[PDB]
């Protein structure tokens, strides 16, 4: 069971999609014929976690893809998997977002829900037992923040008990790719908070440095941080896919990381990561994966954990190893600094492990922090907002769309009060 | 799917409407006689002109433009010209008289006859598109046709669709050169029914495009095909998302919500890089810095205008060939750095930035050479209004002698419009200095 | 190595509509097979010639005139193109090799001169393609419509206009010169909606005549498309034309989807009672064969009349012979081949010269020096599974998908018994006692029985022996009592059959496909999905581990020869374990291989519907 839904919003969740759905479809061993060709029982015992059965042994993914201005669309259907995906599986609507989150949230939003949600629902009895959704978004955008947060508040209306993932990119704080930014931002911010159970935030930055140092690329392009991204997607489900002597839910996860309703932004990391040259060097060993994800380098979000305590953490490793080496690096390092840790949390850690490792690889880790240091993102989109809305600028397009402006001041005061609360168990 | 409608009004507008449709057809493969080689499904290749073509029952590939001109002299040319069997007959408008520039002769007395025939073949023209991204006008302030026939297209469109988007690429009368005598008067005319009516306005002037051709291509026998020539590489530059792949796709609202802060500052710049010649490229490499340095640069922008006295309240560059995003970032990164180029402090933003795959197409027998990239920049900024003030100086310079007012009275006119129009002048100023 | 002779190739293309072609002046039959194209000695039925050169399956089969170069069509998958393939003659390679037709190939035609070659789109991107044959490059190309066609044929003379057929349109398409179009012009036939299926010309262009789903045989005036006569007189075709063709005389041969095979001359005749009226065209002869014609090749033999090689739906090949003269036609049957995925191979315990396919539709029986199949023990829906022989010398043995054996003899006579219910669903595997006292049935809901067998009466026993999965094989010691089950789990286990407690053994890496005794050994040696040959102990051990489905052994372990999803057959000295003498060439899936006991061959059979023959040398 644990059946999980998968959507995929915007062009950039559209696109991440792309790959961490043709990296899982290789771990399982199926073909883009939607055949499977892997070799072990286990790639199938527990396959329906993220396909369905069909006709003639054939295994299509359970994604969703909904994007305004198909263009897109297309491509992943040229893609080299894209003949898997259910051609009704293809929600969108003609026209364009123009990167408003008025109209990707109040017009255009609003045609395509009726056909999502029946989409939706149409495979949610589908599971057997539903764990939870999970989602691929890009806050700049219109399309992203505004479909997916109208998307996302549909769907705790009628799905609540479960849990809605996120695996959302945040606009950068020194790059702008477009200009409008940090209204998208705030206005799904103030959605996400209310409407959400754990949201990683992850950044392009630090994609293109992690891409940069330790990979040593010469030219990272888009699907190479997308291949990234599909890693640290495939990790997390490592306990809900494969055997492991300590298995970890979601939900679990959940609870060990958020002490309070509202202090769920989270940050991540992969492990091992290394050029072909050190490959022929560097040892897989527990000490190895440890200190990488551990480092200030790895966490794939544009914020210093060392400015911030963290509240909680985790870890998810795959590969056959000692568990008690496992148990007592994460004891070392809650004795060495700590100061980035904190005190009514005597142990603010979650050692999960899984007996199947990657494809390729024998070892693998993945890093999860819920630090006080992830405010600083949202101090840097504070300001821009209220710099702007200060003047007004480029505001005629969201009253274009019947919104007000009250709907910004209260976006802004939650924010505030947010990123106030993670300072609050920010003693220094 | 994705298609818009190419307008060409005056004769500076048809002029461009050659070269733009020059380019086009070539970019496609389109051979001047409606069809191409391999056009049906044994080419296996579709969307890639709709944008701004029409394929037939079978073959022929008719462009989606409209060429509009009271003088018959030069829309009798392209009846005669290489390029007649692309042309529905119904596209090519004529009339037997011009306007002689003189705004009401445009605007009041004649425009008010044919207006209707156009807007009858814009709506023969619309219907036959599924999803219209916006009008594409060009326009030659300084003139009768222009000023006159233009703005009053736009209070007929605007009642009648408003739901879309306007955009306008409008020669300005250039400060020093100028070949009218009263172009003062329906440029101050045609300023005011435009803005109300028009959504974005590009402005550039031939004088900044004749030095463009000295500094960089190094031709001393400038004429207008080559200004032409030029502004055909402009919006091949800006349509190719529409038609085309590439990493961050942009279309009209895309591009229109991000550099239109508020509803009356729409005024916008341009600039192209590289222009270079075929021995130049020989001795470059044309790395994405320094393109993105000379977009950048006063000189290669293409209106006489000097943003070095304001601030950018927002850009737009559109990259071309093969450019990877890291390089952008990198790049617009070391702008941000230097210190002669201004913001107004309410945007830290001010970048949407578009790459495409598909590389610039050189035309044979041009001037141009074969690059795997190029740039092409808009920028909104405050210093637009210099060139705007000029104008304002040289009406009450005449308007107060009252001189050549005789003839726009005399065509079914009144002083008001002088002075209505002259207050929307200052008032758009102010809104300039406003924004400091 | 690659030293194995192929002494004989039993099989053919049956539903390949209009695949069967003659050598023009020539000595060969042209035929498709699973994949391969098969060019067979007019005479000698020995000389056989294969072309391989596609990757799923031959479609459609074009023949230029002058004995020049061949097409042939390919049948893909969902999304990936076809595959047209020009094959030359005189030196029988490949030329040219183009891709389009995202579906499938659904017609192909050379021109009268041979440097046009005309293709056809599949039900999907149906479109009509031109290609040059110098350049194998596409000339022109237009959709024709959304009632996709079904075939083209190039005019017999003016190799610059040709006229295709389909759902519910004719057209004439001509080849514009100036540009590279193709300009159709479509048929006016009055108030007439028919299902076009097969289109022919005559000599000098003048009338095209068509089947029809109906049973028609439009003839229609070429000049003017426009419809002339609708077709035979004194009744109407069964299940409408299929196979249609014209006699050098002027007459059309047709052949309808149910062997009605008749001769229909055609020359405008005048209504006797009204003057102003045509008649329709009668028949001259008329014969029934076994199975829908599908396809019709001519051979001139000029004494008395004609021969015409004509290829039924069943897979038969027959010589209609038919003279004018005395309007006499009378059929020969030349060759018979199996239908489609021969299940089961055979052989009748100490014998080397007959042996027995079981297939989809009915059990089959051949012998060793000519194909020459004995009988056809029919059963119409539910098909055969790993037909059988009673040891020493008896019964067959056949479970079907019903879940249910049945018994049959020599002339196999009345069913000796039917034991139903045999499992729940699709018995799979099929074992006799060497006593052919008891008989072992694993089925595929993963589970082995046993009923012992007296003489006259039957007993049904609840061995139940229970199973992890499908029962691909089952083996058991000719010299003691054992039994062996293999799984679609792989967990080959051990029985013991004396006391039916199921001696624990447990193979389990992979699930299994044919598992095999050493003859009088402890040894095993067992195939499955991975490429596994291991050779185990009898007492819980693996001597050895070196897409495989089918093994087989000598009298004693000299050659082990194997075959599996790989399209090749590999035999092994058993104690060396070196893969000498590989063959090649079956294409499709190999499902079982035989020795031949007595004699030195091996027989090989897939799902492609054929049967193969080697030799055997072994170091
Ligand atoms: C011979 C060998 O071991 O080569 C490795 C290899 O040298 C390295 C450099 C690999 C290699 O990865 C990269 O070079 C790379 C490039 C861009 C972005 C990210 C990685 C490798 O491509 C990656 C690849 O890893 C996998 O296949 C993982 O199982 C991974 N698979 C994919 O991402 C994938 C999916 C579909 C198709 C192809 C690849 C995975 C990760 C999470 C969950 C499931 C699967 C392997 C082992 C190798 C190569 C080929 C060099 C590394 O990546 C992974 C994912 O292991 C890069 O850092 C590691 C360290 C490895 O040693
Ligand atoms: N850059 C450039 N400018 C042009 C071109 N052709 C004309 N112009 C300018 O257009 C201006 C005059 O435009 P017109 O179209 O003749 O004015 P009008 O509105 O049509 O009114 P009439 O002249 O009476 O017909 C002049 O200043 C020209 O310099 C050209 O091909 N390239
Ligand atoms: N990791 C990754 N991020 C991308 C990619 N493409 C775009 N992004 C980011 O996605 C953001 C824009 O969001 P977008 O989906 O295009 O706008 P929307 O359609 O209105 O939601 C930009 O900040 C891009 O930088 C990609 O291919 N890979
Ligand atoms: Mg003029």
């Amino acid at each position: 069971m644990r059946e999980i839904v998968h959507i995929q919003g915007g062009q950039c969740g559209n696109q991440i999609g792309a790959k961490f759905w043709e990296v899982v479809s290789d771990e399982h061993g199926i073909d883009p014929t939607g055949t499977y060709h892997g070799d072990s029982d286990l790639q199938l015992e527990r396959i329906n976690v993220y396909f369905n059965e069909a006709t003639g042994g054939r295994y299509v993914p359970r994604a969703i893809l909904m994007d305004l201005e198909p263009g897109t669309m297309d491509s992943v259907r040229s893609g080299p998997y894209g003949q898997i995906f259910r051609p009704d599986n293809f929600v969108f609507g003609q026209t364009g977002a123009g990167n408003n989150w008025a109209k990707g949230h109040y017009t255009e939003g609003a045609e395509l829900i009726d056909s999502v949600l029946d989409v939706v629902r149409k495979e949610a009895e589908s599971c057997d037992c539903l764990q939870g959704f999970q989602v691929c978004h890009s806050l700049g955008g219109g399309t992203g923040s505004g479909m997916g947060t109208l998307l996302i508040s549909k769907i705790r209306e009628e799905y609540p008990d479960r849990m809605m993932l996120t695996f959302s990119v945040v606009p950068s704080p020194k790059v702008s790719d477009t200009v409008v930014e940090p209204y998208n931002a705030t206005l799904s911010v103030h959605q996400l908070v209310e409407n959400a159970d754990e949201c990683m935030v992850l950044d392009n930055e630090a994609l293109y440095d992690i891409c940069f140092r330790t990979l040593k690329l010469t030219t990272p392009t888009f699907g190479d941080l997308n291949h990234l991204i599909s890693a640290v997607m495939s990790g997390i489900t490592c306990c809900l896919r494969f055997p492991g002597q300590l298995n970890a839910d979601l939900r679990k996860l959940a609870v060990n990381l958020i002490p309070f309703p509202r202090l769920h932004f989270f940050m991540v990391g992969f492990t091992p990561l290394t050029s072909r040259g050190s490959q022929q060097y560097r040892a897989l060993t527990v000490p190895e994966l440890t200190q990488q994800m551990w480092d200030a380098k790895n966490m794939m979000c544009a914020a210093d954990p060392r400015h911030g305590r963290y509240l909680t953490a985790s870890a998810l490793f795959r590969g056959r190893m000692s568990t008690k080496e496992v148990d007592e690096q994460m004891l070392n390092v809650q004795n060495k600094n700590s100061s980035y840790f904190v005190e009514w949390i005597p142990n603010n850690v979650k050692s999960s492990v899984c007996d199947i490792p990657p494809k390729g690889l024998k070892m693998s880790a993945t890093f999860i922090g819920n630090s006080t240091a992830i405010q600083e993102m949202f101090k840097r989109v504070s300001e821009q907002f209220t710099a702007m809305f200060r003047r007004k600028a480029f505001l005629h397009w969201y009253t274009g769309e019947g919104m007000d402006e009250m709907e910004f001041t209260e976006a802004e005061s939650n924010m505030n009060d947010l990123v106030s609360e993670y300072q609050q168990y920010q003693d220094a | 799917m994705r298609e818009v409608i190419s307008i060409h009004i005056g004769q500076a507008g048809i002029q461009v409407g050659n070269a733009c449709w020059e380019l086009y057809c070539l970019e496609h493969g389109i051979q001047p006689d409606g069809q191409m080689p391999s056009d049906k499904t044994i080419g296996g290749g579709d969307d890639a002109f709709n944008t701004f073509f029409s394929e037939t029952g079978a073959g022929k590939h008719v462009p989606r433009c409209i060429f509009l001109d009271l003088e018959p002299t030069v829309v009798d040319e392209v009846r005669t010209g290489t390029y007649r069997q692309l042309f529905h007959p119904e596209q090519l408008i004529s009339g037997k008289e011009d306007a002689a520039n003189n705004f009401a002769r445009g605007h009041y007395t004649i425009g008010k006859e044919i207006v209707d025939l156009a807007l009858d073949r814009i709506r023969k023209l619309a219907d036959n598109c599924t999803g219209l991204q916006g009008f594409l006008v060009f326009n030659a302030v300084g003139g009768g046709t222009g000023s006159g026939l233009g703005s009053l297209l736009l209070e007929r469109l605007s009642v009648d669709y408003g739901k879309k988007s306007k955009l306008g690429f409008t020669v300005y009368p250039s400060p020093q050169v100028s070949t009218a005598v009263v172009e003062p008067y329906n440029s101050v005319l045609s300023t005011h029914s435009l803005l109300e009516h028009t959504d974005v306005a590009v402005m550039l002037d031939n004088e900044a495009i004749y030095d463009i051709c000295r500094r960089s291509l190094d031709i001393e026998r400038p004429t207008y095909t080559n200004l032409n020539r030029l502004i055909a590489q402009v919006i091949s530059s800006l349509t190719a998302s529409l038609r085309f792949d590439g990493a961050l796709n942009v279309d009209i609202t895309e591009f229109q919500t991000n550099l239109v802060p508020y509803p009356r500052i729409h005024f916008m710049l341009s600039s192209y890089a590289p222009i270079i010649s075929a021995e130049k490229a020989y001795h470059e490499q044309l790395s994405v810095a320094e393109i993105t340095n000379a977009a950048f640069e006063p000189a290669s922008m293409m209106v006489k205008c000097d943003p070095r006295h304001g601030k950018y309240m927002a850009c737009c560059l559109m990259y071309r060939g093969d450019v990877v995003p890291k390089d952008v970032n990198a790049s617009v990164a070391t702008i941000k750095t230097k210190r002669t180029i201004q913001f107004v402090d309410w945007c830290p933003t001010g970048f949407k930035c578009g790459i495409n795959y598909q590389p610039p197409t050189v035309v044979p027998g041009g001037d141009l050479a074969k690059v795997q990239r190029a740039v092409c920049m808009i920028s909104n900024s405050t210093a637009i209004g210099e060139i705007f003030s000029r104008l304002d100086h040289k009406f009450d310079l005449m308007y107060a002698k009252r001189a050549f007012v005789h003839w726009y009275v005399g065509e079914g006119m009144e002083e008001g419009e002088f002075s209505e129009a002259r207050e929307d002048l200052a008032a758009l100023e102010k809104d300039f200095e406003e924004v400091g | 190595a690659e030293p194995l002779v192929l002494n004989s190739v039993i099989g053919f293309g049956g539903a390949i509509e209009n695949g069967l072609i003659a050598h023009p002046d020539g000595r060969t039959i042209i035929y498709p097979l699973g994949s391969t194209i098969v060019l067979r000695d007019r005479a000698d039925p020995r000389s056989q010639e294969f072309l391989q050169g596609h990757s799923d399956k031959v479609s459609c089969l074009a023949l230029s005139r002058s004995g020049r170069y061949l097409a042939s069509g390919q049948i893909t998958y969902m999304g990936f193109t076809a595959d047209i393939i020009i094959w030359d003659l005189e030196s029988k390679q490949l030329i040219h090799r183009m891709a389009l037709h995202k579906v499938k190939v659904q017609a192909l035609d050379f021109s009268c001169d041979e440097r046009f070659l005309a293709s056809l789109g599949g039900q999907d991107d149906n479109a009509l393609v031109l290609w040059d044959v110098a350049s194998g490059n596409a000339i022109c190309g237009s959709p024709c419509n959304t009632n996709f066609t079904n075939c083209v044929k190039f005019f017999n003379n003016s190799p610059d206009k040709l006229i295709t057929a389909g759902n519910f349109n004719m057209n004439v398409w001509t080849y514009d010169a100036g540009n590279n179009k193709l300009r159709p012009t479509d048929a006016t036939l009055g108030t007439l909606k028919r299902v076009f299926k097969s289109v022919v010309v005559d000599a000098n262009d003048e009338y095209a005549y068509c089947g029809t789903t109906t049973g028609d045989v439009l003839q229609i005036a070429l000049e003017r498309v426009l419809f002339k006569n609708t077709g035979p007189a004194k009744g109407n075709v069964q299940m409408g034309v299929t196979a249609t063709c014209e006699v050098p005389t002027g007459d059309i041969l047709v052949g309808g989807g149910d062997g009605s095979l008749q001769v229909l001359r055609t020359v405008p005749e005048p209504s006797s009672t009204n003057p102003k009226l045509l008649r329709k065209m009668p028949a001259l002869a008329g014969t029934k064969v076994e199975g829908a014609i599908t396809s019709i090749a001519l051979a001139d033999m000029n004494a008395r009349g004609f021969t015409f090689f004509v290829g039924t739906a069943m897979c038969n090949i027959y010589k209609v012979t038919y003279e004018p003269a005395t309007s006499r036609l009378k059929e020969e049957l030349v060759q018979t081949a199996h239908n489609d995925k021969i299940n089961g191979m055979a052989f009748p315990n100490e014998y080397s010269e007959v042996f027995a396919t079981c297939g989809t539709g009915f059990i089959r029986l051949w012998h060793l020096t000519t194909c020459r199949e004995l009988l056809r023990i029919a059963v119409p829906n539910l098909e055969c599974f790993c037909i059988a022989f009673t040891t020493d010398g008896s019964a067959i043995l056949s479970g079907w998908s019903d879940g249910k054996i049945r018994a049959f003899g020599p002339q196999s006579g009345k069913i000796i018994f039917t034991i139903n219910d045999a499992h729940q669903k699709a018995v799979t595997a099929i074992a006799s006692t060497a006593d052919s006292s008891r008989i072992l049935s694993g089925g595929e809901e993963g589970m082995v029985r046993v009923w012992r067998i007296g003489r006259t009466s039957q007993t049904l026993e609840a061995s139940m022996k229970d199973h992890k999965g499908p029962v691909n094989c089952i083996r058991i010691k000719g010299s003691g009592d054992e039994c062996v089950s293999a799984s679609s789990d792989g967990s080959c286990i051990l029985w013991d059959l004396h006391t039916f407690k199921r001696r624990t053994s447990l193979f389990a890496n992979t699930f299994f496909k044919s598992v095999v005794y050493h003859p009088d050994e402890s040894q095993l040696v067992t195939a499955g999905t991975d490429r596994k040959v291991t050779y185990w102990d009898a007492y819980d051990g693996n001597a050895i581990r070196i897409e495989v489905n089918a093994l087989a052994v000598d009298r004693d372990g000299e050659a082990l020869v194997s075959g599996g999803g790989d399209k090749l057959v590999k035999l092994w000295g058993y104690d060396e374990g070196h893969c000498y003498f590989v063959g090649v060439a079956h294409s499709g899936a190999i499902t079982a291989v035989g020795v031949t006991p007595d004699k030195q061959r091996i027989v090989s059979v897939g799902t492609e519907g054929g049967i193969f023959i080697w030799d055997y040398q072994r170091p």
